[PDB]
């Protein structure tokens, strides 16, 4: 269970977890049940258009 | 030979930086960019809290009466606070927290410890409501890099919950390399380095402890057996 | 080696039109900002490719 | 995609009007010598060049910026051609 | 003139598979072997 | 493994020796650029 | 973790193995990579850069009494490993008189002070009988890959440009163990394997080649 994209993201950059694996995140204010690759691929259209809602 | 590279540097606030060097040799922004992401994800030392008892409870997946957080909301709040020992020397405390409702309990709500500096005070913890009771004691450890609770699994009484300790302050490394010219050479390479940080840190130190790192680990290829 | 460095103050902001025969609609001509480059090929964006 | 480009297309009815205002706004900042420009110094555009760093010689990249702060009046049968070419003429010298 | 591999030259196998050389790469950013031995050509697996 | 990482792929690649031909289309012969140049006598338009 | 142990294994002045352990995990990687570029690309070296052959005008032409013709001849010269003796030697000039009918080797050029040819047995060209070959070949000292079209050396009128791979370093490969140290077990373990043509040892390109990291690293000292 990940307080964040960004510790998701560093459990995957350390070896616990992979992209594909599916894990607990919180994100925007929501216990989201899904995989850090997909949270990742959140990351990637909230950075490329500036606004995450 | 290639002219030293310019260290330009593009910090705002505390918490994110941009670091770029050029011009460099072909290879080298991917050569120099690697090595400092891993260990800025992994070697910055930093604190974090590992082990968590609260009072009446007895499983992470529970929840206190009297507080809209169940037991996981409020781990993940508590791993999303930022620590900074003021003595080198010290290595463990144990923050305490004891709560009456309907406050709004927060970070700046622990009881201040001797060389302890809350670097987030305003980050909440639990919402409260009458009649609802949160005694709370929470222990922050050294270390670096992510620990999963279950590998470490430290608890300092019965019913304490481990919690994954985030020990490295830095957020999250993005680097990148893009092609550059100088005069005739069209092959030098530019890398630009951002950093995130919890803050504990800035980004500018954590690039020069990761670099010292790298440096150190260099100086061990000099006495052959 | 100066005229390169005046080559690219040349075509600053200028764009030019790539076209590929046949051009079947008309995004098989496209205007684009040409960024020098060694070589001989023209280097094409790969989100462009299906429309070429 | 050129700056501003969606508020560029949002204040003319039709986008090739727009294409006809930035052109000839270009080819007046050409005859001119940029002296006729409504953007203030720190809002010229401006190149990387080794020498350093100097004006934009592009005059449509000029226009599209000048359109974007919205001192440029455009629009049909504004003033006469004549009376607006020798004005402009006596107002910038070139 | 002795003509040298380079970008924009078309390569090609006796299966079909055909292609322009787009970008030559130095020999420590090929992928290599775990014996240290870099790869010379790499081919798109969406072609087949 | 990635030669800029050093991390490896994360799964396996098919890795093997195979015959490649360079073939005569060359961008050597090919690039043309022109500004100005010849014209056609009745058209007067530019040559082809 | 305390300093790690260094330990290295010679095969002769062409191969070594160099291992550091323990490590902390991902530190195999994180150190074994860029010394594998950095060596691959940045490891100063001598090779061929320049070669004249008596009655020969260009590169495209065939020499009576020898088998090889220029071009195959030329292919044979960038295999030779020079390897210079005085660290301020630049530009050496290899002179080579062969008569038919021979097989003239690298072993065959005339001595020169602080140069040492690695690989004598090297095979350069098969004369006839009738047949003469000499040649006047530069050696140059260099980092990376310059192809001939560049530098386009020409010690005289009819010096044939050779394209020059300077790196003596032909192949390297790092290799990551599980180590143990006390009670943590996932410590690093990194072998450094570097093959090179043995003009440099691979202790002295493993030795360059942390310089280089090193200066690198004291690029982030002034901000700006
Ligand atoms: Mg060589």
């Amino acid at each position: 269970v990940f307080a964040n994209p960004d510790e998701a993201l560093l459990a995957v950059a350390h070896g616990i977890v992979d992209l594909q694996d599916v894990v607990t995140v919180r994100y925007m204010g929501k216990r989201l049940e899904t995989s850090p690759g997909r949270i990742l691929f959140a990351r990637i259209v909230a950075e490329a258009v500036e606004d995450e809602k | 030979k290639l002219k030293a590279p310019v260290f330009t540097v593009r910090t705002q606030g505390r918490e994110y930086g941009e670091f770029v060097l050029e011009p460099l040799e072909r290879g080298f922004g991917v050569t120099l960019g690697n090595p400092l992401r891993r260990i800025l994800l992994s070697s910055i030392p930093g604190t974090a809290v590992t082990s968590v008892y609260i009072e009446d409870v007895l499983h992470e997946f529970s929840t206190i009466p009297g507080v809209k957080e169940d037991v996981v909301e409020i781990i993940l709040n508590l791993k999303e606070l930022v620590v900074r020992f003021l003595n080198p020397s010290l290595q463990t405390v144990t923050l305490l927290l004891k709560a009456e409702g309907p406050k709004e309990v927060k970070a700046r709500d622990f009881l201040p410890v001797a060389d302890v500096e809350i670097m987030n005070p305003d980050l909440h913890i639990a919402t409260l409501e009458e009649g609802g009771r949160l005694n709370m004691e929470v222990r922050v450890d050294r270390g670096v890099g992510y620990v999963p609770a279950e590998k470490h699994g430290i608890k300092d009484r019965i019913n304490a919950i481990p919690v994954d300790a985030v020990f490295s302050p830095v957020r999250r490394v993005a680097f990148q390399v893009e092609d550059t010219r100088l005069g005739q050479r069209t092959d030098l390479d530019k890398l630009t380095l951002r950093i995130w940080t919890d803050g504990s840190v800035t980004p500018l130190e954590a690039l020069n402890q990761a670099v010292e790192i790298l440096r150190e680990h260099l100086t061990y290829f000099s006495n052959p057996q | 080696d100066e005229v390169w460095d005046a080559l690219e103050e040349v075509i600053h902001g200028k764009v030019v039109l790539l076209n590929r025969a046949p051009t079947l609609h008309r995004l098989g001509i496209q205007a684009f900002q040409p960024v020098l480059v060694e070589g001989q090929s023209i280097q094409l964006h790969p989100l462009v490719c299906e429309a070429f | 995609a050129e700056p501003g480009i969606d508020k560029l297309f949002g204040m003319v009815d039709s986008k090739y009007r727009l294409t006809v205002v930035v052109a000839k706004r270009a080819q007046q900042l050409l005859r001119h010598g940029f002296k006729n420009t409504v953007l203030e110094p720190e809002e010229r555009p401006k190149m990387q060049t080794l020498e350093g760093l100097f004006d934009d010689p592009n005059a449509v990249t000029w226009a599209m910026k000048e359109l974007l702060t919205g001192r440029l009046v455009f629009g049909e049968n504004l003033v006469p051609e004549d009376r607006l070419q020798k004005e402009m003429e006596r107002l910038y010298p070139v | 003139q002795k003509r040298k591999l380079q970008v924009g030259d078309k390569l090609a196998n006796r299966h079909g598979n055909k292609g322009v050389v787009a970008k030559i790469l130095p020999v420590e950013d090929m992928p290599h072997l775990p014996d240290g031995t870099p790869v010379d050509v790499i081919l798109n697996p969406l072609g087949v | 493994y990635d030669g800029r990482t050093g991390e490896p792929i994360e799964g396996p690649i098919v890795v093997g020796q195979m015959f490649i031909m360079k073939l005569y289309h060359m961008v050597e012969d090919k690039m043309h650029a022109r500004s100005t140049g010849p014209y056609s006598l009745i058209t007067q338009q530019p040559l082809g």
